[PDB]
RNA sequence: GGAUAGUGGCCUACCAUGGUUUCAACGGGUAACGGGGAAUAAGGGUUCGAUUCCGGAGAGGGAGCCUGAGAAACGGCUACCACAUCCAAGGAAGGCAGCAGGCGCGCAAAUUACCCAAUCCUAAUUCAGGGAGGUAGUGACAAUAAAUAACGAUACAGGGCCCAUUCGGGUCUUGUAAUUGGAAUGAGUACAAUGUAAAUACCUUAACGAGGAACAAUUGGAGGGCAAGUCUGGUGCCAGCAGCCGCGGUAAUUCCAGCUCCAAUAGCGUAUAUUAAAGUUGUUGCAGUUAAAAAGCUCGUAGUUGAACUUUGGGCCCGGUUGGCCG
């Protein structure tokens, strides 16, 4: 009766479960760039892997060919705008030579890091997830966010936010209540 | 926050425009009281099951009640 | 050369001659023959469930020297009698007798796994309860 | 032969011991970053392999 | 010729002996409804597709039929056959393979909830009707994001580079070795605001929720493949492990208990079927002397395949296409 809802997976396994160096690359990748699970790295490979075939189903055809142009240029347009392609290289033999380093280094949460608000990309993750950053007029509680490069500079406290002002806070009043208390 | 917020020319307009559960949630009119789905398809199939009225049944009901 | 015809017009040569060789496969063979429907204990199922009916003592083959306390199982839909495998230790003391069991294979499509013989499937309940988390004492045998 | 008895023998006969006393570990996103700072970043023990969890001697 | 809305062996009478088939007829099997599709990711392929869409079919088994434009209709009848309440021993009424629910089978799954609010259909036609539909409960078959919290201080062991008066100091936290405090957050408080039918489901709240014996994470293993113990105690051909090789005749890196761990990590282990691996089905693309396999030898029909040769090549004229008399 109703029209059926289409899903998909976003991450394939490696076929090799256990090899040192895949394990350890893999392991290294997470643990600098602050994740906690390989379902980042396994989704963000899906993604690469898929860009790649286009790539390759795309450069296998003759220059000028009028489905080559559309699809060539719109995927390139696509990396250009999420950032993985640095301004002035459109080659699109490194779109299929990428990175799945280039593609994780734009990460919100090593941005977030980079911009150094919290030190550490621990304490940055602990943020994304606590939602104490706007990312525009709205909150974003997920470190994997793809942004569009206004956010950089509309990086602030919100006004629901604290650290920011506006609101004593909860905690801060009880402690004050706490800290009386033990003088009296 | 985005909805969908509609005006209309008058009030006697609106009323004649609007279901009931718009108007109820409004104030514009009054809850009426309804029966359960099932027991109100029950008795649409009593009524359905009796032919009639079913005065003479319920004659025939106190003739044999009276035996 | 190479033996098999080559023509353009030799499709239905290669087409019977790979039906007659295919037939040589274990697998194909079997699924075709419905094997697993008039012949398997189990019928096809990933599963069955049974009521044990006596403990068997059956030792291991060498190089090795221990018993490997199996039970003797009739089968509810297929009326069969099969020697299950009791995995953890105390299971035999735990399916004495008559209980209501759970059955799967044994993780070789039909065949004796170890040093075991003539046992093809082992037990992943009793009676609701696990086999493991009895081990582990997580959950207790229902006696009703 | 006739030896439908003595199932769990070493069961029954080891000593039923309980784990030490410990609190819990970090778990999930801060293990990981242990394991990273035990693994990448400790120049502890990389005699002739780098082993990972070597035994007392 | 009849019958049909119509052609027609659709059925009747008469006439002749034809029709299909090794290019597989006819028959048997189908744990067979078909297609659009799903799973492999070199290509080629293999397997299934009951099931959200379309085309069939059936309403327990066939059979018959009225009505109706449209049914061989089953929440319409007419019988037979097995299921199937009472008797006031005359007799009456049926098929949940529609929705909830019960029993059997069980390996295989959902509570006898609510309403026409959002999509259509039915009618004499706005309004009336709809377990069609939509909205809840259970539910880890499945797919997204992502909780089980993180901070900062040396509680000294040199990186950009130095004091250059041999660890006397490094202004940073690393190049931790068992003392660690907040400005803050989430599930749930839903008196209320978004929200539907009166409550719940995303966002907020004057007010609660963390200082972690609280809100505490499981699964398989440390011989190998496939990284992770000669770390301890117990047993010592016996309990077991062991998908495969293998482990133990009182010292087991494999059996049972813990710690450390290694892998995935609210996920994971296990059983069966299937795909790739499988160039172990080989069209692409396998092997046949000795590993499995060249029929004992020849003839031969169907099948498959089958030498070369028939207009070749020179002339002139232009729309227009790619570094290319030119920036």
């Amino acid at each position: 009766p109703r029209a059926p809802r289409t899903y998909s997976k976003t991450y394939s396994t490696p076929k090799r479960p256990y090899e040192s160096s895949r394990l350890d690359a893999e392991l290294k990748l997470a643990g600098e760039f602050g994740l906690k699970n390989k379902k980042e790295i396994y989704r963000i490979s899906f993604q690469l892997s898929k860009i790649r075939r286009a790539a390759r189903d795309l450069l296998t055809r003759d220059e000028k060919d009028p489905k080559r142009l559309f699809e060539g240029n719109a995927l390139i347009r696509r990396l250009v705008r999420v950032g993985v392609l640095s301004e002035d290289k459109k080659k699109l033999d490194y779109v299929l030579a990428l990175k799945v380093e280039d593609f994780l280094e734009r990460r919100l949460q090593t941005q977030v890091y980079k911009l150094g608000l919290a030190k550490s990309v621990h304490h940055a993750r602990v943020l994304i997830t606590q939602r104490h950053i706007a990312v525009g007029k709205q909150i974003v509680n997920i470190p994997s966010f793809m942004v569009r490069l206004d956010s950089e500079k509309h990086i602030d406290f919100a006004p629901t936010s604290p650290f920011g002002g506006a609101r004593p806070g909860r905690v801060a009043r009880r402690n004050a209540a706490r800290k009386a208390e033990a003088s009296g | 926050s985005v909805g969908f917020g509609l005006v209309y020319n008058s009030v006697a307009e609106a009323k004649k425009f609007e279901p009931t559960y718009r108007l109820v949630r409004y104030g514009l009119a009054e809850k009426v009281e309804k029966a359960s789905r099932q027991q109100r398809k029950q008795k649409k199939n009593r009524d359905k099951k009796i032919f009639g009225t079913g005065k003479r049944l319920a004659k025939k009901v106190a003739r044999r009640n009276a035996d | 050369g190479k033996g098999k015809p080559r023509g353009l017009n030799s499709a239905r040569k290669l087409r019977v001659h790979r039906r007659n060789n295919r037939w040589a496969e274990n697998n194909y063979k079997k699924r075709l023959l419905g094997t697993a429907f008039k012949s398997s204990p189990f019928g096809g199922s990933s599963h069955a469930k049974g009521i044990v009916l006596e403990k068997l003592g059956i030792e291991s083959k060498q190089p090795n020297s221990a018993i490997r306390k199996c039970v003797r199982v009739q089968l509810i839909k297929n009326g069969k009698k099969v020697t299950a495998f009791v995995p953890n230790d105390g299971c035999l003391n735990f399916v004495d007798e008559n209980d209501e069991v759970l059955l799967a294979g044994f993780g070789r499509k039909g065949k004796a796994k170890g040093d075991i013989p003539g046992v093809r499937f082992k037990v992943v309940k009793v009676s609701g309860v696990s086999l493991l988390a009895l081990w582990k004492e997580k959950k207790e045998k229902p006696r009703s | 032969h006739g030896s439908l008895a003595r199932a769990g023998k070493v069961k029954s006969q080891t000593p039923k011991v309980e784990k030490t006393e410990k609190p819990k570990k970090p778990k999930g996103r801060a293990y990981k970053r242990l394991l990273y700072t035990r693994r990448f970043v400790n120049v502890t023990l990389v005699n002739g392999k780098r082993r990972m969890n070597p035994g007392p001697s």
